[PDB]
């Protein structure tokens, strides 16, 4: 016979003890441990709810990947490559690029509450969630390689991280931020819980929708069965955040969660916005990206948030007006500079589609609308030179994306500056500006691509130097319009 | 004598990085920005575009030089229509 | 100017290997990007704390190697080919606590054995779990994604053991309630002299910061030291014992130890292409060996008793 | 923020299943096991969003009856992609419910 | 360490012993071994080519099942049922239906062998066979099932050989007459070496290249791991004619084999022509059902056949000439006799296919064209009437199939008549009277459809008595045009 | 008239069941067409030999029931279920196999224990052919789909323990070369006292041809006798000569042999509830049981001797 | 006094099934085949349609009835057009 | 029977791989370890016609080399849909070979 796990689960956690040839702050130090000065005895109350043991662990795994692979060796000559519309195809181009090196960076963040968390449950779940992230980093390196050998911005899928292209900086100084950079408390908090519960759901199942939708079951089906372990491993974050507010620490886990989820969304704006509500294909949007954003981040990641015991961000109604605005001009930022990304952007703004922007966020063709008027006409007339830009776009200090505004009819557009130890620095929000003043040893001396550009370090300090400092290798590389323009035709 | 500026022209949807010149008149600043902004995003229209501290409610004079209005490399500008 | 480059079969960075990429090469290699920027590992302020962190504990170490990232796992484990081996390992090992508790095994052990395993065996799931610890610490500071991925196993290895340990304690616990099993391990850790070496030797492992340090004093001296000196001593008393599970068992986790040896040794003949690394590493093991010699000997002496 | 408001003040918990053949057998699960609870689905392809108010239990012994086959309650997490809730999960059933009502 | 198969698998098979307590006769009957007098020491040199052993098994099939239900369960969505051309929808309707209960009926073929083969090797493959068997019949079953509950004519996946429908029958009385209904060495020969080293390929690979081109993987991918199975238990066949032919038995062997293989080109002819030529829409058609034919029963079978030493079929050339036409015939008598069938034949006969068809069979027009010509006419000017027949169709004695030539330009039909004990029997060919003279005990007193009409056995003795006999239990389930006619707009 | 039906959830046959359709229910009932027309079990002539021999061995044998498919195989047992339960065990035995020679297990059994393994143990390859024969038998001649499932199962099992003897008679002759191992075994099946009354046994089994006799004298006479007289007895001594694998391994067959064990009761639960059955099945049993006592007695004399 | 043939009509496909009466003349013989036939799956024609057995190169007369025509039931006849 | 009898006259042997990670893996390896012999490759999407005169070998060694992963020959089964020729296999190849010449 064998044992229920209930039986024997509280002995592989019963791990905490008393050193004597060190202290305690020396195992366990504040800057790699975040602990906040609550002594060890208190975290053994930590229970994660969404527990697991190794051999069912190993076993599910298995059974997890079979099918993931399976279903991609079956589907391999579906012709989603040839068959699939260009804006589809930059959509996998962009999501592997920004996200598998990432995957496999989350390792050092599970790996430092496995050696650095002081709570016994945090550092064994943290040890399945070194796994997990590995098992996503390979997973995403390993579907897009076979696509190497027809498109070298595939490549990128390995490349991207290892570049100083914008994007990358973006998802680098976000990532190093909240899950390499800092304490093991902090990244409970800012990955698993704020990052993990939060926004990866649009990601890996808004987009798998959109990818059911377009036919592309080999990624759906990638991405979801991804999601499984993000909804076990994320679960470590909950009951750290109950455990700091029952030690009087609520003050400051509110603020790394505000922090972390401001911080997230300016990332997810700029990738997934333009994927859901352009490149992706009309008739494929299962929902309007400020749709998803209502269903995961508001309906179901804020609700959990109050149900914790936390506080709606003290930024809430900014962030609600930026779900309407933010990534409609930023999505004419990566178009405009396409030839700075990875991918092939694609415009979406075709009478039909300008139809269903319309509908989704009224107003749309006063605003975006004017500036893609523009766009429209001088392609129509091939001046092919006025849809190339022959300047940087200004970035903020924080995001590390474009700074941004309302165009057209009600034009507002606001830079929020801050002098600093003697330099002036430019962020694209109020809220990028607090989260910057909350910790600036950590950004203060961070030099954005722009500073960079400013400072001398792109040699020539020329769009073409930039591009090549970006990292870009061959011509094929750079980005250019899904449909060569075609979508004017229309 | 390059000059660095972050400008934001009017209806336009971002803050783009302009290089002037210390000793360039408002009236040649404006029409820098405006070169990459006007007939790419923004419709041409008739008027006198004028240069201002970003978000201010003064306006610079269109003969005064970026060396005699007091700006710093690198602050930001917006580049607007008289009313 | 830029040039025109046709698409490659692979990775950029495997595109001049002679064969055909591997499995392994494609999901393993050249995955630290906190590397590349020897003056900030990470995209943040270069002063930032963690920045500081790994240029002092990782950049700075005296193990040096100019291609840290040409470290090859000898085994060429990837995440998928780990779980396919150690669901089969792990299988039988459950199915011979299924079927070695239907027999009764424990009912049948010598005398007094229980109270043995209660003091010598039951508190293993600190040392395992401080090897599980140590392991994440290796994995989150080695200089190369391919170095990284076997202490990312070995740390799973690590919890794997612990949990054997605790579900051997708790099912040991039904027949003998009243050996303290599942109960007193934490005193026992604490303040038994036998313990004692083992725990000084693992609370100081486990404030080596340094990377090359860290792995040489994990998995070149205490790592052996417990296969020598508590694995296969558990073996002989279980045999001298009547216990014929723990034998199984123990076998089952030196095919890990054997493992984590295996890349750890290739790792070391990797670092030998630097001619200063004989002297770093050796040094390290001299360092280390008398406080991993004091654990076995404590350890024994409790064992033998 | 009228929108946003109304987003929020929900209580609605329970699994969100990814495309495959636990979809079916958890709604009817969820229905089977939750009596006097409406259960609401959201279809989206790709997944399938499941809510009752304020608690949904799926039991481990329903659930091996609407699927089909063996199962033990472990094996969901291969579909389970996400949930609303917060979650307590053992042998026997997983609950998702909330401690607050909005 | 463990010992590689070469060392122990000769005593897996070393089973062979001299009865003491029963005789020889008496344990290995003729009527259910068919040894024909060959004495038990011969079977031992009996050699299996392609090889496998218990532990190999389990584990390789697990495999091979894991990634047959991950791909059907991750495929759910992808509204092949709604979006399918129906003809492809009746194509799975009919496949299902006419072999997932024969695939069950097999495992009694390699039981046979299994108990009563004289060969050590072939009792063992044989065991593995019946295994094999087991899941091809469990699949087929498992995967249309889910259809029930949207269309009846799924029910005949489980149905079909319950009941009395007239290709309900063709197929039985072919597989009871090679599987189920002789005796062990038959079935070797007959089941193993030729029906499936040489007909399943064009069902279960042929027809799996067309639904790949039809983007329906979760059946082309079904099917072709279906035969990974094939290709290895149906190697059993070769060594037992390999040893009939050293032991002098080479007459005995070849009339087999001969008698077999145009069984089941009769019955594949009239399941798989259809499909091929018809059914599946054209752009799917990777190749014509001829050309199919000449690749996997002519190129490939054909060959293996020789090399192992025996004689092309007496009936060579009329083989040839039937791939020529037959199946056009066929595919005219379930589509005119549509409402007897349990899945709704596509016409296929719009301009562009009719296009294709000549190209692919020089001459159709002329001959097919000329009736599908009067049938085109009567739809065009709703004659519906003159498209629905009022009578039964005349059957063949063996194949239970229609009995069909060329019709058209220059006409040509032949019935070959046979008196025997006192009976009239008729025959759709040359051979199909020559299998009825090889062994007439097995078939003289069986009545197919249309004797049992005249004998008074089918009440009323109407077309409607027959759909009744036939055992469709609603009006839904019988056969309709699978376009409802919307082709004759083209 | 023909009425109008909507679809069904399920197969026609099963649409009145309460309860949702299981994957057991789905792939397993019912499939037997052959016992659909009495007077022709194949679509052939009705006097056909297959026909016939049917209609003797099936249709005719005394023991009888209206509703032979309602049977349920009590584990629910489907191909997919069959290979993941036996893909455990079997990987289970092979890692046992692996290790206990690792060990050098066959190296340290007590002097002499190859020359009765030798007898004793690895002639069993022919005893568990007629079993594999018997039930593949059973398998084509009974008359539910649901019965058959059981006995082709069976029939796998029974090649299963077949190939563990083949391997571990190869095994074992390569420690102990010169005690007749994979060389004499047909000798011993044919001529050896103590393997006659087996031989006897299986040789007449084989000759019952009606289904209800087969499936009797196979599941509820012999193969119970060989858990009882073979089995177990070969547990025992191996205990006393140690040979720690053989009790291990027999463990693993004794598995397969109480689920044969479970649908055969099963089975015997449904006949019964004919009450003219309980005399047939009786009958049976008294018939065969002197056989199988005398098959047991005889090896039993040649085990300990 | 039905009397069951299988009857082939010139340029058809197949044989069919056709009842018909013992003391039928050939000519109402081939109307009632070609009901099955013309019109459905062959062209109708000008001609005189005659019946012959199956494959034989001998018609039977017009008025000859399938009594004394000596056809055995459901033995196969062809229904074709004179030369 | 011009057409078919040039169709039978044929020494084509050589694995049949259904559609899945085998297919490439298989061609290259056919290519390496028949050195010196033509390799024809007919691609029908569902699976793949792959092709030599009168003898092919897959040596394992090769095929785990090409196939990028642990691979033991047993293991082609999964994916050897059909074959043309006759079979020779063993734990370190499978042969695909006639006897005769035609
Ligand atoms: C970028 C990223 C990191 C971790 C993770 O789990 C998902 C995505
Ligand atoms: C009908 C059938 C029978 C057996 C088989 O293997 C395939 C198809
Ligand atoms: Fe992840
Ligand atoms: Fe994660
Ligand atoms: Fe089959
Ligand atoms: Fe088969």
């Amino acid at each position: 016979a064998m044992h229920p796990r209930k039986d024997w689960y509280e002995l592989t956690r019963a791990t905490n003890w008393t050193p004597s040839y060190v202290t305690e702050e020396q195992l366990f130090p504040e800057r790699m441990s975040g602990h906040m000065g609550i002594p060890l005895e208190k975290w053994e109350s930590y229970d994660e709810p969404y527990k697991t043991s190794y051999p069912e662990y190993v076993s599910i795994q298995r059974e997890k990947d079979a099918g993931a692979y399976s279903v991609k060796a079956a589907l391999e000559r579906a012709k989603i490559y040839e068959n699939s519309d260009p804006g589809w195809i930059s959509t996998l181009k962009s999501h592997y690029g920004a996200i598998a090196v990432g995957e496999y960076a989350a390792v050092t963040g599970e790996g430092r509450m496995a050696r650095f968390s002081k709570a016994p449950g945090n550092r064994n779940m943290a040890t399945f969630g070194m796994m997990d992230e590995l098992r996503h980093g390979q997973l995403q390196l390993f579907f897009p390689h076979e696509y190497c050998k027809k498109d070298r911005q595939f490549d990128w899928a390995w490349r991207a991280y290892h570049s100083n292209e914008w994007a990358a900086i973006a998802a680098k100084h976000f990532f190093d931020d909240i899950i390499t950079g800092r304490d093991a408390i902090s990244v409970a908090i800012m990955l698993t819980f704020s990052f993990e519960t939060g926004f990866t759901n649009m990601q890996f199942l808004g987009l798998a929708a959109d990818a059911a939708e377009a036919g592309d079951y080999t990624f759906a089906n990638l991405i979801s069965s991804i999601q499984t372990d993000e909804s076990r491993h994320a679960q470590q974050g909950g009951p750290a955040l109950q455990l700091l507010i029952e030690n009087g620490k609520r003050e400051e886990a509110q603020k790394k969660v505000d922090m972390a989820i401001w911080r997230a969304w300016r990332l997810f704006a700029v990738l997934t916005g333009p994927v859901m509500d352009y490149y992706t294909p009309l008739e494929d949007r299962s929902q309007s990206f400020k749709e998803f954003m209502y269903e995961w981040i508001i309906g179901q990641f804020e609700r959990s948030l109050i149900d914790l015991g936390l506080d709606k961000p003290w930024y809430w109604d900014l962030f609600l007006k930026d779900i309407d605005e933010l990534h409609h001009s930023y999505h004419m930022g990566v178009w405009y500079w396409r030839t700075t990304a990875w991918w092939n952007p694609a415009a979406g703004v075709t009478p039909e589609e300008r139809d269903w922007l319309e509908e989704k966020y009224p107003g749309w063709n006063k605003r975006w609308g004017r500036c893609w008027d523009v766009i429209t006409e001088n392609v129509l007339n091939d001046r092919m030179d006025l849809v190339s830009p022959e300047t940087l776009p200004s970035v903020c200090n924080m995001s590390q994306i474009p700074l941004v505004g309302v165009p057209g009819d009600d034009w507002n557009i606001e830079v929020f500056s801050l002098e600093h130890n003697g330099r002036l620095y430019h962020f694209g929000s109020e809220v990028d500006r607090w989260v910057f003043q909350q910790d600036p040893v950590q950004y203060q001396n961070h030099m954005n691509i722009v500073d960079r550009f400013l400072a001398g370090q792109i040699q020539p300090m020329t769009l073409e130097g930039a591009l090549k400092y970006m990292g870009f290798q061959s011509i094929e590389e750079m980005g250019k319009d899904a449909h060569d323009f075609a979508w004017a035709d229309k | 004598s390059a000059f660095p500026v972050h400008a934001a022209f009017e209806k336009d949807f971002l803050v783009q990085l302009v290089v002037v010149d210390l000793n360039d008149s408002m009236d040649q600043v404006a029409e820098k920005v405006a070169y990459h902004c006007v007939n790419r995003r923004v419709a041409p229209r008739e008027g006198v575009m004028r240069v201002r501290k970003h978000r201010s409610t003064e306006l610079f004079p269109r003969d005064m030089t970026i060396a005699e209005s007091g700006l710093n490399p690198t602050e930001v500008i917006d580049v607007v229509f008289e009313e | 100017s830029f040039e025109s480059k046709k698409p490659m079969r692979t990775w950029s960075h495997l595109a001049e290997m002679r064969k055909k990429p591997s499995e392994y090469d494609i999901v393993s290699r050249k995955l630290h990007y906190s590397t590349n920027n020897p003056d900030s590992p990470w995209e943040l302020s270069p002063d930032s704390p963690m920045n500081l962190w790994y240029k002092q504990y990782r950049n700075a170490s005296p193990l040096k190697h100019d291609n840290w990232d040409a470290f090859t796992d000898p085994d060429q484990l990837v995440y998928r080919t780990y779980n396919l081996m150690q669901d089969g390992q792990e299988s039988y090992v459950q199915s011979l606590f299924d079927q070695f508790n239907e027999r009764e095994h424990d009912q049948m052990v010598r005398e007094g054995w229980e109270h043995t395993m209660a003091r010598c065996y039951s508190p293993l799931r600190y040392l395992f779990h401080c090897l599980q610890m140590s392991s994440a610490y290796v994995q989150q500071m080695a200089p190369a994604s391919t170095i990284s991925n076997c202490c990312i196993l070995q740390t799973a290895d690590s919890l794997r053991w612990l949990t054997h340990t605790a579900y051997r304690t708790h099912e040991l616990s039904l027949t003998y309630p009243d050996a303290g099993l599942g109960e007193h391990e934490r005193e026992l850790w604490e303040k038994e002299p036998g313990w004692q070496g083992l725990r000084e030797l693992m609370e100081k492992q486990l404030t080596a910061f340094d990377w090359g340090e860290a792995f040489v004093s994990l998995n070149l001296v205490v790592k052996p030291m417990i296969v020598e000196s508590i694995f296969k001593p558990l073996q002989q008393q279980a045999w001298e014992n009547n216990d014929t599970l723990l034998p199984l068992l123990i076998d089952s986790q030196l095919k890990d130890a054997e493992r984590h040896s295996r890349w750890s040794k290739a790792l070391v003949k990797h670092a030998l292409e630097n001619p200063d690394n004989h002297a770093v590493i050796e040094g390290w093991i001299e360092k280390w060996r008398p406080l991993a010699d004091r654990a076995a000997e404590a350890y024994l002496s409790m064992l033998s008793s | 923020s009228t929108l946003a408001d109304q987003a929020l003040h929900n209580n609605n918990v329970g699994p969100i299943i990814r495309a495959g053949d636990l979809v079916e057998p958890v709604i009817e699960t969820a229905e089977i096991d939750n009596p006097g609870k409406e259960i609401t689905v959201e279809d989206r392809r790709a997944y399938v969003r499941i809510a009752a108010e304020g608690e949904l239990i799926l039991t481990r012994k329903t659930l091996e009856e609407q699927l089909g086959r063996p199962f033990n309650m472990q094996e969901l997490e291969i579909n389970l992609a996400s949930f609303a809730g917060q979650i307590q999960a053992d042998e026997d059933q997983i609950r998702f419910y909330f401690d607050k009502t909005m």
